[PDB]
């Protein structure tokens, strides 16, 4: 797409999916996330549309494992352009995805997640003629720490662990350090992780 | 009176679209254009060149007030000009603010700022 | 060692009024012999505390829920201008998280990492946040500088805080130095003048008073016409030797055609987007 064609194109009940994406970045393998929705228990007048925002060069560089899925789209421009999330009707998602590839090549612990915060904060920062703050929204954070800037009115504490952080309690937040529990899940319990999979 | 006016208007505009956008002329577009500009104006001819040497900074000041709008926060002086002996310097330098009682000479230029018609 | 003693030289100058504003500041490195040197000679005014703006455990050890601002310097000879702009969006992103009441003023490096700040839902420009945009505010006075030269030179001296100097010489640098010993100022002004115009109070305050006034507060008017007559309990912009000299300006009662020409606020001129070989 592009701006006209993304702004006149009607779109509610989509999943819009926010890629801070880098010719140098690694592949985050989209793939993984789009086949749950295409699954073939929902009928097809069911199946939420899909739309990716993000740099043109990382989309042609993971594109050759995504053309076989329908009700797909991308728009090659910022995740933070706040055009480009008001062409692709924001306000309207059943959900907002915010990820990102430049986690493992920067060494800061402090940016890793800032593309990822500035993106939420400024969609809840939004006035739609209701404010942004309502928009369902889910990130993925390297650092665990970093979610205390997800939300203003909750208090924040280091020694809080994330589970019991309120943004990840809400499940807008989402860490791969929570994981860590299915290397003992799995052993004591070999079908877990099957089920889980399926 | 840097960037020739940014109000909440043009500042919301480039946050939601990050570009200028051409407008149609209204009388509230042309009521807009009112605002001063700063100026540079000669000492050497026009209406104030009578303030040749020896006159007093608080004349002009006083004369350019009272009859064209318009009042001066420097005079940008050549560098030399302060010197008995002529010399082909054109470098001048900014003199802020200066007393009443402040003296001219012929070879001056003046900040000020001036209005719009 | 140096943005310290920059920013104390300008903050504790004697040519403000007498304020006592403390000075606290944060910072996650323990200072050198001379940083702890230059605290001791501030020893009444300023003190240090070590510790991370990110950490909310610090921003209460300093007391930034009852801060009057937080101020934010930046690093404006980094190596990489984009990670010095996300570190101090990081910054202002925790103190406003701790505390979203709290008046912030930074310095940014870029414009377009401004407008990716200004985004953030508890920054208020209207509160009183300032961004202060390094490449902005250089850009936009060398412009002036195009409209009349030393213009720039004008309008940076008109902030930084400067005694008097004067020597026996009769030299520019004598000339010069007593321009540069005035700021930019700003106060509310007599009842004894309100009721004239602009120019008039102007032309009376000049060398009576000795005040000099550029604008007043249809709020922000630069150099009001004479159709303009000053309201009751307004404010002017004034440019003065110091802060006590424009308490006169108070303490005074008679002591004697679809063509897009124009962008949608009407105050640039505009064109239809030219490609790249037309101008070339
Ligand atoms: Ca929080
Ligand atoms: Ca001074
Ligand atoms: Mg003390």
């Amino acid at each position: 797409l592009t701006r006209s064609e993304a702004a006149m194109t009607v779109l509610s009940g989509h999943v819009v999916v926010c890629i801070f994406g880098d010719v140098s970045s690694a592949l985050i393998g989209l793939r993984n996330l789009v086949m749950p929705l295409r699954a073939s228990n929902f009928h097809y007048h069911e199946l939420k549309h899909i739309v990716f925002v993000g740099s043109i060069e990382y989309l042609k560089r993971e594109w050759e494992t995504l053309h076989n899925f329908p009700k797909v789209s991308i728009l090659p421009g910022t995740p933070l352009s706040r055009a480009d999330l008001r062409a692709v009707n924001i306000n309207l998602c059943d959900m907002c995805v915010i990820l990102s590839a430049n986690q493992n090549n920067i060494d800061d612990t402090s940016l890793q997640d800032k593309e990822c915060i500035l993106a939420s904060l400024n969609i809840k920062s939004m006035q739609f003629d209701t404010t942004g703050v309502n928009i369902p929204i889910i990130t993925e954070l390297v650092n665990d720490t970093n979610v205390q800037f997800l939300d203003q009115d909750d208090d924040d504490d280091p020694d809080t662990e994330l589970y019991l952080t309120q943004p990840f309690a809400c499940g807008t937040a989402f860490a791969v350090s929570v994981l860590d529990s299915l290397m003992s899940a799995t052993y004591f319990n070999d079908n877990i992780l099957t089920l889980i999979r399926t | 009176l840097v960037t020739g006016g940014a109000t909440p208007e043009l500042e919301a505009l480039i946050a939601e679209e990050n570009a200028l956008r051409g407008g149609y002329s209204t009388p509230q577009t042309l009521a807009n254009r009112d605002r001063c500009r700063v100026a540079q104006l000669a000492l050497l001819d026009g209406p104030f060149a009578d303030l040749g040497d020896g006159g007093c900074y608080g004349d002009l000041f006083c004369k350019a007030l009272k009859t064209y709008n318009m009042l001066c926060f420097g005079i940008y002086r050549l560098r030399d000009a302060h010197l008995s002996t002529p010399s082909q310097c054109t470098k001048r330098y900014v003199i802020t603010n200066p007393p009443y009682e402040f003296e001219l000479v012929p070879t001056d230029l003046i900040f000020c700022l001036m209005q719009f018609d | 060692l140096e943005s310290v003693s920059n920013f104390l030289k300008d903050f504790l100058h004697k040519d403000r009024d007498d304020v006592n504003v403390e000075i606290v500041f944060l910072h996650n490195i323990s200072p050198n012999l001379e940083l702890e040197a230059l605290f001791k000679r501030h020893f009444t005014q300023v003190e240090f505390y070590q510790g991370s703006v990110l950490n909310p455990h610090d921003l209460a050890r300093v007391k930034i829920e009852s801060a009057d601002a937080c101020l934010i310097l930046a690093n404006k000879y980094c190596a990489d201008p984009d990670a010095e702009d996300a570190s101090n969006i990081m910054r202002v992103i925790s103190i406003k998280n701790y505390h979203p009441k709290i008046r912030i003023i930074t310095q940014m490096l870029q414009y377009h990492n401004k407008a990716h700040l200004l985004n953030i839902p508890s920054w208020n420009w209207k509160e009183g946040d300032d961004a202060i945009c390094l490449a902005e505010l250089k850009l936009g006075f060398i412009a002036q500088s195009c409209l009349a030269q030393g213009l720039s030179t004008m309008l940076a001296n008109l902030f930084s805080m400067r005694s008097f100097i004067k020597i026996e010489e009769d030299t520019w640098q004598k000339y010069y130095l007593e321009g540069v010993s005035n700021e930019m100022y700003t106060e509310y002004l007599s009842s004894a003048f309100v009721g004239l115009s602009f120019p008039t109070v102007c032309e009376l305050c000049f060398v009576k008073l000795k005040l000099l006034m550029i604008a007043i507060e249809s709020r922000i008017l630069i150099n009001p016409g004479n159709h303009l007559k000053i309201q009751e309990g307004t404010l002017g912009f004034f440019i003065a030797s110091d802060a006590k000299e424009v308490k006169r300006a108070f303490f005074y009662c008679k002591a004697c055609s679809n063509v897009k020409k124009y962008d949608s606020t009407g105050m640039f001129h505009w064109c239809a987007p030219k490609e790249i070989e037309k101008v070339i």
